[PDB]
């Protein structure tokens, strides 16, 4: 499929913890994204899987709601225990087997060794749907936030903070990852999280607006 | 406060007064169910050591006195908590792991430790909190002809991250040549027995080991112990009870716009300065009660016996645990006079205090 | 960086230069007095109303008695820097309402009955351009008990056991200090500072002045009309000056920020762990038995204790430097305002 | 070393405050260089008759 | 050939910083004051610099000094004579003796000490099992480990929190000498004192 390259801008930062802070500087060291960096442009329109490398930003910018679920593992040839996070329009599945499964090709709309079987409300849903995955201590993390896009173009500038939700601990050995496609076209932008410094923001009503990333260029450095 | 019998004239710093609380507040959620602990702790047969079982413990309550009941251990050896104290505060989840490992190996379960089954079979990570029990099984896990049910594994390529497991069996290559799943030269399958015998030493028996892990409150509280609730008072300095933090201070209404996510609110100095309440879903300013600097203005013994009271920095409407009103705190025991002279104790902005005669008083000035 | 300018003034065994004109200059010095008075109390700070806390606080002795006795006795050096400053007159003397002193226009710094305190047109610049930190001298714990938009650091530094303590004098009465002490200068000269105030027209005093840096006094009376409109004219650039650049005024600043600060810093130091599993003192009690909670909480007072000893150690030291400047003030004022001095750059 | 300095990260702002009053001190002694020698404002020079 | 001291001050995290303030440019400061005290008097501390033959600005230095003028201009080439000696027998005593700049000699020896002490003191144990960080990590567990460099950290910070106070106090009495040489500088080069003792 078709691969290009555009900047990060400034985008990508999630809250830390389940803890209201209102009007002071917070400095948090996490797996962060870099700022103004190069996250990768994919078009598919067409499939090699992609590394899961300490953390995985995902983005989408569609509107007509193709794209859906992942897939995660490190072999994905049942040798290993597999995370399936599959979406629909009632639930999400989430599961974790040996998993010798598919639902890439052209079936769709016109088991084993079971751990769990975490069923809840679904995750997805001119707008940005963001998505941050990592996998610390044997427990997986998501952070969302869908935010509308005025002008169509790139990833927008300015400020939107992630909003965590829900931490299984389970998945276990995650090194690649994959994703699925929906046909009756699919853009999706993939960057990589890394052990940074933040200096969050908080407003008066509880709300990160800015942030300055210390390792950046040494003015963020003497501001951190 | 100055260690003597005689004081001289001035003004003394004593004490600080305190508002005394008066209630009890304990605000636990209305959960019904029992944690089934007695699944854990009472079964037939447990899982090897390279594929542990995980059980989910969530939406019961939590009684921890019946774990000495349900099996003979020693030591409730717990690491971030006491074993006395669990059953006050509460947490999110439970998470109890079961597994059967050799007498000589109970000592690797433990954070920060390396091995043989820390590194390949079961690793706990740094910042554990939790307790592990382990008590003997030669009555149930041990036959005179052997046992080769329980297994562990001791080669891998890799050490192993916290709360990790393995389940898929390759066969183990050390060597250029590839074994192609041939157990021949230099090819070990990774699993081997324990082999557990009766007629073994104390430090080879068989030891069934349960990790119970807690995780820290973050999430609202799904499992939390026997404590009865009682009902929220407002506007009064009182000893408050939410989800195990403890505290004193004044409760009132906020317009803090938490998000739903998000159930406390924390200070610069690292305190709870907002609670959300788990029972009805609103958020609650905590204030600590009213204090402040008590100043005592005395002359000397040796003329009178006679104090005037300053309490410092408050608006003395709400005073106890002549009056006049300074920029310092107002003054209790000093009439206030129209006159000028010259300073003898000096109590804040521009006002001072004196022993005069016009029946001898405290008086205070400008 | 340039030195300055390259100067050769040119020397000869027979040549003199002599000036034949003059220029009357003001100029500003502004000197520090007093500071911010604190008071700190150990059981607030270190245990936050925690009685098993409070009972190990007990065994470690009387560090926090001699703590409060240092601070106690900054806090009255700082009223007595401000009374040995400005307190040098016996009396109150006042300007005559005939405010004719020769042609010599003092308007700008005499004060105006039209608003309550009686400060002058160059002291509301000087007290408007000096912002406050607005610590507890006044009186807070009303507001702080009512939680209005978001949380101030006043009432973090309230909550926790620092207070700021009031000055003696209010500065209404350091106006007046200085009012009796300008009408003093202007209708006596230096009579004043050593004995009774003997009355003297100012151009007369202006000449005993010339007298005094070696020019004869006709020069004033031949040309006092260029003097007091040179004096009118510099009194207004001071003005302007201090209208338009706000970066003379930084030591009073300075002096502000840092005792703001070194309490923020006291505050934000309570959220460090010293080794311990928590910075919270109630979940180290409610999450552990007794030793290993007493444990933990001699490890938070330990840590607490070193934070305090070096706040006390660093407030002493500027205690230290900020009483030499108050020195060398009142030093200032009773050899220029009570005076003429004859000492080079002084 | 690593553990050492994580370990020391929980001790607070000590070493902010040090480095702090070690700075003031720097630029107190450049400040007392300055006050006691930059007294003229114009750089003047011996003519060559001695 | 041998470690120096320096080298072993400087791995340690200690760093001597150079003054704003060369000496070529303290000579330069030093020339122009001489220059303009010779050729003007003290007309150049006050304003403009006025030339004045030096023979008439020493009569004007002793008559401040109460003595008439003629006493100058009647026994001039004795008080030259008199101050080329007074020169000539400072120049002999600072070739000879060497006792008289202890002062500065203090200072260079105080804050050599202190370096070296804060140096001496990363070999103190206080009461762990090493004064060695890497002995510590390698020979024991996390637990263990992080007891013993608890105790070496609270160590070291204690002997760094002594360190700084003595350079404030010192800081303080070097602030106090130069604000008296300064004063120094503004009335005995710039001008005449009256001040008996000054
Ligand atoms: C001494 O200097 C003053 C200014 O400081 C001179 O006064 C000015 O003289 C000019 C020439 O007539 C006028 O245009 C100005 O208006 C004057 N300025 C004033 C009065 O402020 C004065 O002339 C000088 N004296 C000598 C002898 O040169
Ligand atoms: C991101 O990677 C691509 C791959 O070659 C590169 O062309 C692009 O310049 C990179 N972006 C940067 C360095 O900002
Ligand atoms: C906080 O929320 C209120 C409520 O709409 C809004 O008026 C105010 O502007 C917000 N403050 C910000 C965004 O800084
Ligand atoms: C707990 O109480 C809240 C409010 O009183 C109520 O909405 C909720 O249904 C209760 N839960 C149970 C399990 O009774
Ligand atoms: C464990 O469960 C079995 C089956 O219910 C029961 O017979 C046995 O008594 C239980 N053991 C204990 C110690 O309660
Ligand atoms: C606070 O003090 C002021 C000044 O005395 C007074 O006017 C005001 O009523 C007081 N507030 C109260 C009593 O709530
Ligand atoms: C005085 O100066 C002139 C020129 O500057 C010089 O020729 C003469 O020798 C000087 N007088 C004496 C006594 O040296
Ligand atoms: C100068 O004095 C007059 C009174 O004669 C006064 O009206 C005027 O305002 C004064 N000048 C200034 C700048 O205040």
């Amino acid at each position: 499929r078709t691969q290009s390259y555009t900047n990060s801008f400034t985008r990508g930062v999630y809250y830390p913890d389940k803890v209201f802070r209102s009007s002071v500087l917070h400095s948090t060291q996490d797996l962060f994204l870099p700022f103004f960096s190069n996250v990768t442009w994919f078009h598919a329109i067409h499939n090699p899987a992609l590394p899961f490398n300490d953390g995985v930003y995902f983005a989408s910018t569609e509107k007509s709601n193709i794209i859906r679920g992942w897939i995660f593992g490190t072999t994905l040839d049942s040798k290993t225990q597999s995370l399936l996070i599959v979406n629909n329009a009632t639930n999400v599945v989430i599961k974790v087997c040996e998993f010798q499964f598919c639902n890439d090709p052209f079936l769709d709309v016109y088991a084993n060794n079971c751990t769990f079987e975490y069923v809840s409300q679904p995750f997805l849903m001119k707008n940005l749907r963001e998505f941050v995955f990592k996998n610390i201590d044997g427990y997986f993390k998501i952070y969302s936030k869908h935010t509308p896009i005025n002008l169509e173009r790139d990833l927008p500038q300015g400020f939107s903070a992630l909003e965590p939700l829900v931490d299984l601990p389970i998945g276990i050995n995650i090194t690649r990852f994959q994703t699925l496609l929906a046909l009756h076209a699919a853009a999706y932008y993939v960057g990589y999280l890394q052990p940074r410094t933040f200096l969050l923001k908080y407003n008066e009503n509880g709300t990160i607006t800015d942030a300055v990333d210390c390792a950046l260029d040494p003015l963020s450095e003497t501001k951190c | 406060t100055l260690k003597s019998f005689t004081v001289e004239k001035g003004i003394y710093q004593t004490s600080n007064f305190r508002v005394q609380p008066t209630e009890s507040i304990v605000r636990f959620p209305n959960i019904t169910n029992l944690c089934p602990f007695h699944e854990v702790f009472n079964a037939t047969t447990f899982a090897s050591v390279y594929a542990w079982n995980r059980k989910r413990i969530s939406n019961c309550v939590a009684d921890y006195s019946v774990i000495y009941n349900f099996a003979p251990f020693f030591a409730f050896k717990c690491y971030g908590v006491s074993p006395t104290k669990l059953n006050d505060l509460c947490f999110t989840n439970v998470y109890a792991d079961s597994f059967v490992i050799r007498g000589n190996e109970v000592s690797q379960i433990a954070p920060g430790q390396t091995g043989n089954i820390a590194d390949y079979n079961y690793k706990l990570p740094d910042d554990f909190t939790g307790c592990v029990i382990a008590w003997n099984s030669n009555k149930l896990d041990s036959k005179p002809s052997g046992n080769y049910n329980y297994l562990y594994r001791l080669f891998r390529k890799s050490k192993l991250k916290p709360f990790e497991r393995d389940i898929s069996t390759e066969i183990y290559q050390a060597g250029n040549k590839p074994c192609n799943g041939v157990a021949g030269p230099n090819c070990y399958s990774p699993l081997q027995s324990y082999g557990f015998r009766p007629t073994y030493g104390v430090g080879h028996q068989p030891y069934r080991v349960v990790v119970l892990s807690f995780e820290l409150l973050h999430a609202p509280a799904t499992v939390c112990g026997p404590k009865k609730s009682t009902n929220l008072v407002k506007n009064k300095c009182v000893n408050f009870n939410f989800n195990g933090l403890t505290g004193t201070g004044v409760l009132t209404e906020s317009n803090k716009k938490f998000l739903p996510f998000q159930q406390f609110g924390r200070d610069i100095a690292d305190t709870t300065d907002a609670v959300r309440d788990p029972q009805t879903l609103e958020i609650l300013d905590i204030t600590p009660c009213s204090f402040g600097g008590v100043s005592v203005i005395t002359p000397g013994t040796n003329t009178s016996n006679q104090v005037a009271v300053l309490y410092q920095g408050v608006n003395c409407t709400e005073v106890p645990v002549n009056v006049f009103q300074t920029r310092a705190g107002c003054l209790i025991g000093a009439e206030y006079v129209n006159n000028s002279y010259e300073c003898d104790i000096p109590i804040g902005a521009g006002i001072c205090a004196s022993y005069q005669t016009q029946s001898q008083s405290i008086i205070a000035y400008t | 960086m340039s030195l300055g300018a390259e100067n050769s003034v040119a020397y000869s065994n027979n040549s003199i230069a002599i000036p034949t004109n003059f220029t009357i200059s003001v100029t500003t010095e502004i000197l520090p007095v007093s500071m911010t008075k604190t008071s700190v109390d150990c059981t607030m700070y270190i245990c936050g109303d925690s009685t098993e806390c409070s009972n190990l606080l007990l065994q470690y002795g009387s560090f926090c008695t001699q703590l409060k006795r240092a601070l106690t006795g900054i806090a009255v050096e700082q009223d007595k820097n401000t009374q040995e400053v400005f307190a040098q007159v016996k009396q109150i003397y006042k300007t005559p309402p005939i405010k004719y002193f020769g042609g010599f226009n003092f308007s700008q710094i005499l004060p105006d009955p039209s608003k309550p305190s009686k400060r002058s047109f160059i002291e509301d610049l000087l007290f408007n351009k000096v912002t406050l930190a607005d610590a507890g001298f006044i009186k807070q714990y009303g507001d702080c008990l009512g939680d209005i938009a978001a949380r101030d650091l006043i009432c973090a530094q309230k909550f926790n056991g620092l207070t700021v303590l009031p000055p003696l004098l209010t500065d209404e009465m350091i106006a007046q200090y200085t009012s009796a002490l300008l009408a003093g200068t202007i209708t006596s000269g230096w009579t004043f500072g050593a004995g009774a105030a003997l009355q003297i027209p100012f151009a007369m005093q202006m000449a005993y002045r010339f007298n005094g840096i070696g020019v004869t006094q006709n020069v004033l009376y031949e040309n006092q009309k260029l003097i007091a409109n040179q004096f009118n004219s510099a009194i207004g650039k001071i003005q302007d000056s201090l209208s338009s650049t706000a970066s003379a005024l930084g030591k009073l600043q300075d002096v502000v920020n840092h005792n703001a600060q070194a309490l923020n810093t006291l505050v934000k130091q309570l959220s460090s762990k010293f080794g311990a599993i928590s910075s919270v003192l109630n979940d180290i009690l409610s999450r552990l038995d007794k030793v290993e909670a007493e444990v933990q909480i001699d490890r938070l007072i330990t840590g607490r204790l070193q934070s305090l000893q070096t706040y006390v150690t660093q407030q002493l030291i500027r205690a230290a430097e900020i009483r030499a400047s108050a020195n060398l003030a009142a030093t200032k004022m009773s050899e220029c305002v009570l005076g003429q001095s004859k000492r080079v750059d002084f």
